[PDB]
């Protein structure tokens, strides 16, 4: 939904306004998203600890080992590799 | 014939008075105390039959239009002869000499020293040599002990001991008693702590709660006991705490409820509008943290401590723990109460001797609301040392004092308004960076919020005030003055702040 | 046999009536006072026994239907002559003559003069002279002393004296009655100061707090003292100050409570709605600035002083303090009220004496809300050189003049609209 603002080239430039950086990478995706820009859309969607979903999330190597704002800049998130036409990479 | 005066008879089977014919007045009906409350006036009395029951009221119950409400509590009365027998039971407590009621649970405040308010009540050495009367005490819980010490302590062998978080849960527990009690002696300031127990659904929270308040009275859902829900008023949350300091008290599920202002009340026994006053600690237990729609404030991090962390290792584990302490519990806080009492100089020579290894240990902490933590962490080892020879049973310290060396390290830039704001102020510029230009002038045609330049290990942003001020309100900060000046200091900082970050982010600004 | 009339007599046993036979009809019960509230019309009563008992109770207590109340408060009544026993206690107050009741704590007002009501009450020169009555006050708090003066005094020079922000926040405690004494003399219009201790967590502020209330009474939480909080009502805490003008109390934590309107009732001893009236000084205790979700007006800034400064040097000197007060309170404002009563004349020239000395060392000054200040300066000062004398201790009067010409001129673009503006403005421009 928000694709337009995360960059490809590994500099935030949206001029409006910035939620990430977006990565095609070999059979996963990477996107680097703010961690502010996260909670809020974690609030937005009505979970109510930001903590418990990244552990969640981390478990199952959605968010990766020891690269990111963990538990205890960006969250480093994989998403599935053929998400690729649609996202525009 | 168990008392008389002028025409008034009382034998074991009720009052009767004389005249030129006796006549039967009224059941058995004993005044055994009176109290006087010095602010108000009023006084109380203890009414008794001699079939053991007690019971508390007002002295105007004495008069003889609320005198028949004796009958709502089991006696019987003739109201053919209610003003006499209104006048001998006046009689009857104008004998009594004047005793003092004190009311309330854990570490009771004396003129004559300090008790011990259980389920019994515990006097000390203090007070059972300088008082020459037995005290009487408002119960003002159940705290009644069911099943076994025994089975208690078999659960506790069995799937707690060697088991780091469930044996914190017992420890916090009994600490509310030791806190209040190193208050009273003026050791701590602090009067408790408020515990909270988060983490993800399933994990042992509300059992471990349980578990906790199982050592002084019934750990279940109920009339009258230690675990309640977030489920009511302020009016009523604070009105439970009442009189309150040594027992724990859990308070279940959060999402069954802005919470600054409330969890501050918890830390300090003030009440609203006399005031009820507390001195506890109490055991939280939720889905989401505690600070999560609160402050961005210090005094809130340091008043608090929330373990996140998984308590029971199976699900057998907890189903265990939960069916022992339903049947067996409040065999331990007297223990701890008679510790606490019959080896008092002992215990504070502990205490000590923790808040010094943790001084010591923590020796690089600057910030005050670190430094404050401190006696803190050595009130839970000093109340695990008392759980160990209490329990008779070997519990490592070391493993309980280094938890806390490492929940403090990780707390760290948490109790830090600079490593807070600085890090919402990284992501603001990089977030809107649109709106930060880099050749000098603000050439935003829709919005400056600043300017940024890459510079020699070090990048400037000069940011507008009102822009900072109102960032700051919308992450939950609430003085300006406060993080300005706390950034200022560790060298971060009439139109901008000039705040310097650090240099590799260049790549991700597109300087 | 303490009192008789007709057939009715009380005893040292209690009251009784004659007939043609003699019976007992309730335990000592004594008159001792009576008063009238003018726009009520409603009297008053101190109702007492044998054992120095003392309570009010409107007269209505008298009548056959409340009587029988009495024995909630001790007494023994045999109602079966509660008819008698209410006309022998009426008989009784009509040979008492009218007294006059003030109620409050402070300096109080009277048509004689005045008295201070702190724990016990002291009558000034002017009101032990015109009146031939035992002055008769309703306490108001706890203020009670407890411990020695000593061990307070031995904590001052241990843990504050040399320490200017701890000395100012004694000042500040004493400075409550000296405020309300200097406006009692219309030496200055304005009846006490808000004193709001700012900063980060951890640095003494909630302590600072209880040592400038310690002057009066028990600076800790509890039933009645001048330890308080935020946690209530506009209804409790307005309802806590009434009748308040020299006892000083603490407001501990806004974080347990937009501001603007609070702040200005503290000022003006303005109730809501008859009106509670007050004239004090209050102390508040707070993470974040109290001028933060405030209108942007002068007439906030001035009758407001705010300190954003650590005032304890290290953990520990808290931590004796706190104890201290906790264990030793209620001793050195009595003797404040005697060096005020005893000194009048002196304290109003010492006075005079730092009104002009501030006058002349902020003479280019034009803008009035600055002014206004100079007099609120100088009544701390003021409380200073009596805190000096009174602690019979040296205390650098040049420093805390200073602190506040300093104070002064780091405040002045914030009592000047135009430069808040112009402030704002470039910024909206940028
Ligand atoms: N360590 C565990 N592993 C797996 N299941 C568990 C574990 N601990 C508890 N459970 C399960 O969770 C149930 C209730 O546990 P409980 O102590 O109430 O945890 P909880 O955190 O309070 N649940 P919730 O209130 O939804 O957050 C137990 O009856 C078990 O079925
Ligand atoms: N100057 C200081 N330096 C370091 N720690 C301090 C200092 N003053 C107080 N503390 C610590 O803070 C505790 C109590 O602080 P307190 O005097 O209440 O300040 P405070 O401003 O009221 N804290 P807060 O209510 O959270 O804003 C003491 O027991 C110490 O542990
Ligand atoms: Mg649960
Ligand atoms: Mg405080």
């Amino acid at each position: 939904q928000n694709r337009g603002k995360f960059s490809d080239e590994g500099a935030l430039k949206n001029m409006f306004e910035n939620y990430g950086l977006i990565s095609l990478k070999d059979d996963h995706i990477e996107v680097k998203i703010i961690a502010n820009v996260f909670k809020q859309m974690l609030n937005n969607h009505q979970f109510q600890d930001v903590n418990n979903v990244v552990n969640a999330l981390r478990d199952k190597g959605f968010i990766l080992a020891d690269r990111g704002r963990q538990t205890t800049v960006f969250y480093h998130l994989k998403l599935d590799v053929e998400f690729a036409s649609i996202l525009g990479l | 014939t168990l008392f008389e005066i002028g025409p008034f008879a009382l034998d074991s089977f009720g009052w009767k008075e004389t005249i030129p014919k006796v006549v039967r007045m009224a059941s058995p009906i004993i005044v055994n105390a009176r109290f006087s409350d010095p602010i108000t006036g009023v006084e109380k009395l203890i009414i008794t039959n001699n079939n053991g029951k007690k019971d508390i009221f007002e002295s105007d119950i004495l008069t003889t239009r609320n005198l028949p409400s004796l009958i709502k509590y089991g006696y019987s009365i003739n109201e053919k002869y209610i003003r006499s027998l209104s006048y001998a039971l006046q009689l009857m407590r104008d004998r009594l000499p004047l005793s003092e009621l004190y009311e309330g649970v854990g570490i009771l405040e004396t003129p004559f020293g300090y008790l011990i308010s259980l389920d019994k009540v515990l006097k000390s050495i203090q007070f059972n040599q300088s008082s020459p009367s037995y005290p009487i005490v408002d119960s003002a819980y159940d705290l009644t002990p069911k099943g076994t010490f025994d089975n208690w302590f078999n659960m506790y062998i069995d799937e707690v001991k060697g088991h780091l978080l469930l044996e914190l849960a017992v420890i916090f527990g009994i600490s509310a008693l030791v806190t209040s009690f190193l208050k009273h002696k003026h050791e701590i300031e602090f009067a408790g702590i408020l515990f909270s127990f988060t983490g993800q659904s399933s994990t042992g929270k509300s059992t471990a709660a349980a578990l906790a308040v199982s050592v002084a009275g019934n750990p279940t859902k109920g009339n009258e006991t230690l675990f309640r829900s977030w489920n009511a008023t302020r009016n009523a949350l604070e009105g439970y705490l009442s009189n309150n300091y040594g027992i724990p008290i859990v308070f279940d599920e959060l999402s069954s409820t802005d919470t600054t202002g409330l969890l501050y009340s918890i830390a300090e026994g003030q009440g609203r509008q006399t005031p009820k006053n507390w001195g506890t600690s109490v055991i939280s237990t939720s889905e989401y943290s505690i600070f999560n729609d609160s402050a961005q404030n210090d005094g809130l991090r340091v008043r608090t401590i929330e373990i996140n962390e998984q308590f029971t290792t199976n699900a057998t584990n907890a189903d265990n723990i939960k069916k022992a302490v339903a049947l067996n519990y409040g065999h331990v806080l007297p223990l701890v109460a008679k510790y606490l009492i019959n080896r008092e100089d002992e215990v504070i020579q502990w205490f000590y001797k923790e808040v010094d290894w943790f001084e010591a240990k923590l020796k690089d902490e600057t910030n005050n609301t670190g430094i404050r933590m401190f006696k803190r962490y050595a009130v839970i080892t000093t109340s695990a040392k008392i759980l160990g020879r209490v329990l008779s049973t070997d519990i490592d310290i070391a493993n309980i004092r280094d938890y806390f060396i490492d929940y403090h390290t990780h707390t760290v830039s948490e109790r830090s308004l600079a490593d807070k704001a600085i890090d919402v102020i990284i992501q603001f510029v990089a977030q809107n960076r649109g709106k930060f230009s880099d050749e000098g002038a603000l050439k935003n045609m829709f919005e400056n919020y600043g300017l940024i330049s890459l510079k020699d290990d070090h990048i400037e942003v000069k940011i507008i005030a009102n822009v900072f001020k109102q960032m700051l309100n919308n992450h939950q900060f609430q003085d300006v003055n406060n993080v300005v000046n706390a950034l200022r200091d560790k060298g971060f900082i009439l139109v901008f702040y000039h705040l310097k970050l650090d240099v590799e982010f260049a790549s991700i600004l597109g300087l």
